[PDB]
């Protein structure tokens, strides 16, 4: 009810605030309660590296669902190629792509 | 380093000196740090109304 | 540049004769002696 | 499963919101919840085990109502509605305290439940790791520098607590950065009734050895000794009754890991002596490493944006030390209200909560008392010790301390006298009673004059106009003062 | 040589109860598995959780535990808490007092010895039709 | 990742104000070492540097902190 009374110019600052606060909260929960042990996530920085998405960005950054699907994959690939990831498949890495 | 005084030379005792510390002008603070750290004087001109 | 640094140090380790090694430092004197000297060398050359 | 539709390409979304969708789905999936609404209302809202029990609806309300510039003054502007809510609701909005955090803060810490509450507020985290700064900065998302402010979680930093014949306090390793909790036990063995003793750590093996007399003996000197052999404290002359004395001594693990006694020998001019002693032991205990009190200090500080350097004074000055409850929060919320409502210092806001101006100095800063009365050290100092009953009437005189009082309240003698009447309308006499209570109340009448455009004479004209005439600050409750 | 080794295992092949049936090893897990392969070498890292429960044998023995556990406090010697690993033809033994950084508080409901990483020599691992 | 956590480096506030003849404590053929080291900002700057670079990516700024509006 209260949210409903805002101008879009204000709703936008509301969202920026809520989105940044919420993510910190959800991120922390994830790390402590639902993250898997095998992925040794200790902080939000690792959470980024695992889920391939940055949860510490400001709300000012805009994107698209596809732009995030690309990028999140590119990160995955880059870490595979740089041997950050432990065991990428030998027959896949050699592919021309 | 921000004062007025007469000189203490041998031919400057009757000269009037004024001084200013660059550190107290706070020039650096006029622009954000992110623009660069090396901030050096190019030229100085003097106006004496 | 990466490859050449690995001749001195590889955080991921090295393989020798197919064996997985237990060290990162490939320069014997850097691998050995993992403590700081308590007494610095009294010199002017940082290389000494 | 993402569709390659046009709408996933040409619609700009914020980042974070996409991340929140991902985490909410992962979170909803775990624990099998029906919707994101459950993830938020149940799981995130009531999960104290982690950095925070995040309440989304609370923040949704709080942020928008704060976007509404009045800061809830618009509700106060309309008493018929403001009066439908406990003042706490309004205060609980101006401070970032969600209902779950409120309940956490308001529950009192019961030592018999130190483990029981630990398991409520923390998951299965052994204190062994929880207690380390490496873990703490992570658990709480604090700067490692802030962890140094969160030090001394004891009843005091100076004269600490004692109960059931012991002391429970943290001791800091100054170069390691770690802190461990120790229990110092004190049993009486000799004539403690003539003279007492207390031992407080201040670093590892570093102790403040305090003593006190109940009965005067004409000692030529006093010698306090470890196991009656190693001198710890040397005091010359006959020591006095009801005077607290102290010294910094060293007691190593060889001296403190086993039970030991500290002798208190009052050596007379004759070869005889009178003595008192207590048996002490100092041990490190996992049994006390719960620091639930810290969990609160951290959460409260971030909800209030009151760094420990201001906050400890706020909570310790208004209630029993080593705990937090509803009453404490009341003062915290009220302090913030005034700080938020007027362009004033947080200490000013505390005083307006019917708090005294403290004589204690700390953290490389002057005591509150000194800030008001000795900063203007007019060739001597004012002490509020009941002695300097300076004549403060209009046509009155005194030494520089009178001048200090004039200066302290920035008013002349006529107004200074009136200000005494403002505090106490029965104090029509020619004096200051010279204690913190009335000085603090003089300061309050002045503060009411600083927060509103009033002169001292006007403070009374208004009270009369309102019907608050002849209010004694010397007898005003904090509730009445806020009112 | 691509090696497909799961990154986590939580299933059992076998299990059992203690001598007096007043306890058993709790159905625990190997929450993390990592590895490095090389021509003619292999290292597998097992980072197990050994959970002990004072769960007695079903029947009067479980009931004795229920009382043993509810009416007192824990005993278990961490030096003898251990994991035995056999890769093909080679064996290694690890203990909780060496390979666990924090020992669990004594209790009877559950103790969990969380191991850091056991380094396993996989060069002795014998494959049949590429299965080992 | 390579740097790991920034270390905590507490500063000492203790000094004995020793006399010079005593201060001249030497080696041959309550700290043992009367004087203390400084922080080594060159190394500390690696965290400060990365922190800013990351900050900028997170806040949509360019390499020097300037705003940018990329498509």
């Amino acid at each position: 009810v209260l949210t409903a009374g805002l101008n879009s110019q204000q709703a936008n600052t509301l969202h920026a605030f809520l989105d940044e606060s919420r993510s910190a909260a959800l991120s922390t929960y994830y790390i402590r309660q639902v993250a898997k042990a095998a992925a040794a996530i200790k902080s939000r920085d690792d959470l980024y590296q695992y889920l391939l998405i940055d949860n510490q960005v400001s709300a000012a950054i805009k994107t698209t669902r596809i732009a995030e699907a690309i990028a999140s994959i590119q990160l995955y690939v880059n870490r595979a190629l740089e041997n950050v990831e432990e065991n990428a498949n030998s027959g896949v890495i050699s592919r021309q792509f | 380093n921000n004062n007025l005084a007469f000189g203490a030379g041998t031919d400057t005792k009757t000269s009037l000196q004024a001084s200013v510390s660059f550190a107290d002008l706070k020039i650096r603070e006029d622009y954000p740090a992110s623009l660069g750290k090396i901030r050096r004087i190019k030229q100085i001109s003097v106006t004496l109304p | 540049a990466n490859r050449w640094l690995k001749y001195v140090w590889s955080p991921s380790g090295y393989i020798v004769h197919g064996q997985i090694q237990n060290y990162q430092w490939n320069v014997r004197p850097l691998l050995e002696d993992t403590s700081w000297n308590s007494d610095p060398l009294d010199s002017v050359d940082p290389d000494a | 499963s993402m569709a390659l539709s046009q709408q996933n390409m040409d619609i700009e979304l914020s980042t974070l919101s996409l991340s929140n969708e991902l985490l909410l789905e992962s979170i909803k999936t775990e624990s099998k919840l029906e919707n994101y609404t459950k993830v938020m209302e149940m799981l995130s809202t009531f999960r104290p085990s982690g950095a925070t029990p995040y309440h989304d609806a609370y923040e949704n309300v709080r942020e928008v109502i704060q976007l509404q510039d009045p800061g809830l003054e618009q509700l106060n502007a309309s008493p018929a509605i403001a009066g439908l809510m406990h003042q706490a609701s309004l205060l609980g909005i101006n401070a970032s305290i969600s209902p779950e955090l409120f309940n956490i803060l308001t529950e009192e810490i019961t030592e018999g439940n130190a483990e029981e509450l630990y398991k409520k507020n923390f998951g299965n985290i052994e204190p062994a790791s929880l207690a380390m700064p490496e873990y703490l900065k992570r658990y709480y998302n604090l700067s490692d520098e802030e962890l140094s402010q969160f030090i001394g979680k004891a009843s005091n930093f100076g004269q600490q607590e004692y109960s059931n014949n012991q002391l429970i306090t943290p001791v800091v390793n100054s170069s390691d950065g770690t802190v461990k909790v120790y229990r110092i036990t004190r049993e009486y063995t000799t004539n403690a009734y003539q003279m007492d003793v207390e031992l407080f750590p201040f670093g590892g093996e570093n102790y403040r050895l305090d003593y006190k007399f109940k009965n005067f003996y004409n000692a030529s000197y006093l010698s306090i000794k470890l196991n009656d052999k190693r001198e710890l404290v040397r005091t010359e002359g006959a020591p006095q009754v009801n005077i607290e004395y102290s010294a910094n001594i060293t007691l190593n693990t060889a001296d403190i890991s086993q039970p030991f006694e500290i002798g208190l020998t009052r050596v007379l001019p004759s070869g005889s002596w009178a003595y008192a002693a207590a048996k002490f032991t100092v041990e490190e205990y996992n049994q006390y490493s719960f620091l639930l009190k810290l969990n609160k200090a951290i959460r409260l500080s971030r909800a209030t944006e009151l760094s420990p350097t201001i906050l400890e004074g706020i909570v310790r000055s208004v209630n029993l030390q080593l705990d937090i409850n509803t009453d404490v929060l009341g003062k915290v919320f009220l302090t913030k209200y005034y700080m938020q409502r007027y362009a004033i210092h947080a200490e000013t806001a505390l005083i307006l909560c019917n708090a005294p101006i403290s004589q204690r100095s700390y953290d490389n800063q002057p005591s509150q008392f000194d800030r008001l009365f000795n900063t203007p050290l007019l060739n001597g100092q004012y002490f509020s010790t009941g002695d300097e009953e300076i004549d403060l009437n209009s046509g009155s005189t005194g030494d520089w301390r009178k001048t200090i009082l004039k200066r302290a309240f920035n008013i002349d003698d006529v107004s200074l006298f009136r200000l005494l009447k403002i505090t106490d309308h029965d104090n029509k006499d020619g004096k200051i009673k010279n204690n913190l209570k009335n000085l603090s109340n003089l300061y309050i009448g002045k503060l009411l004059a600083d927060i509103h455009q009033l002169t001292i004479d006007e403070l009374d004209l208004l009270l009369i106009a309102v019907g608050e005439g002849k209010t004694n600050l010397s007898a005003i409750s904090d509730k009445q003062l806020a009112t | 040589e691509d090696y497909e080794i799961p990154s986590s295992v939580s299933s059992r092949k076998d299990y059992g109860w203690g001598d007096y049936y007043l306890s058993m090893v709790y159905n625990g897990d190997i929450p993390t598995i990592n590895y490095k392969a090389a021509s003619s070498d292999l290292k597998i890292y097992i980072s197990p959780k050994l959970r002990i429960i004072h769960n007695g044998y079903e029947g009067q023995k479980r009931n004795q535990c229920n009382l043993m556990n509810k009416y007192g406090k824990l005993a278990i010697s961490p030096a003898k808490v251990q994991i035995i690993v056999k890769a093909g033809g080679k064996e290694q033994t690890f203990t909780a007092d060496k390979d666990v950084s924090i020992q669990p508080s004594p209790s009877f409901d559950e103790m969990n010895y969380q191991f850091n990483a056991l380094e396993i020599d996989g060069s002795g691992l014998n494959f049949i039709n590429n299965s080992a | 990742h390579l740097l790991g956590d920034k270390p905590y480096l507490p500063l000492s506030t203790t000094w004995s104000d020793p006399r010079l003849d005593r201060a001249a404590d030497i080696t041959t053929q309550t700290l043992t070492d009367l004087f203390l080291p400084q922080i080594n900002e060159v190394m500390m700057n690696y965290w400060q540097t990365l922190a800013q670079r990351v900050y900028n990516l997170r806040h949509n700024l360019s390499i020097d902190g300037q705003p940018l509006y990329l498509p």
